[PDB]
């Protein structure tokens, strides 16, 4: 769920999901449309696709667990919905954390009419 | 929380 994932961002990257990557570029949050903007918009890009391979799965709501060890993320043996879930969490986490370089706060917010172009999963 |  949301909860698990936010948790994740904060842990790994140490900034708050809202408002740091729930408005960015064209694809971190509710969008979907467009060419991403930039490496972090491109991770929201990839979860978005990896939540489109689960049809019957409710990323937003259904709950898994996962446990650090030493840092590393590993997610716990749930439904299979679950696990298939946290993977997708893991990796944008991940995702974020290995480009937090780059992020740049001129994408926070940033307009739908400049979500331009076309990308598919 | 929601990022969507």
């Amino acid at each position: 769920s949301l909860l698990e994932f936010g948790k994740m961002i904060l842990e790994e990257t140490g900034k708050l999901a809202i408002p740091s990557y729930s408005s960015y570029g064209c694809y971190c949050g509710w969008g979907g449309k467009g060419t991403p903007k930039d490496a972090t918009d491109r991770c929201c890009f990839v979860h978005d696709c990896c939540y489109g391979n689960l049809p019957d799965c409710n990323p937003k709501s259904d709950r898994y667990k996962y446990k650090r060890v030493n840092g590393a993320i590993v997610c716990e043996k749930g439904t299979s919905c679950e696990n298939r879930i946290c993977e997708c969490d893991k990796a944008a986490a991940i995702c974020f954390r290995q480009n937090l370089n780059t992020y740049s706060k001129k994408y926070m917010l940033y307009p739908d009419f400049l979500c331009k172009g076309e990308l598919k999963c | 929380a929601v990022y969507s």
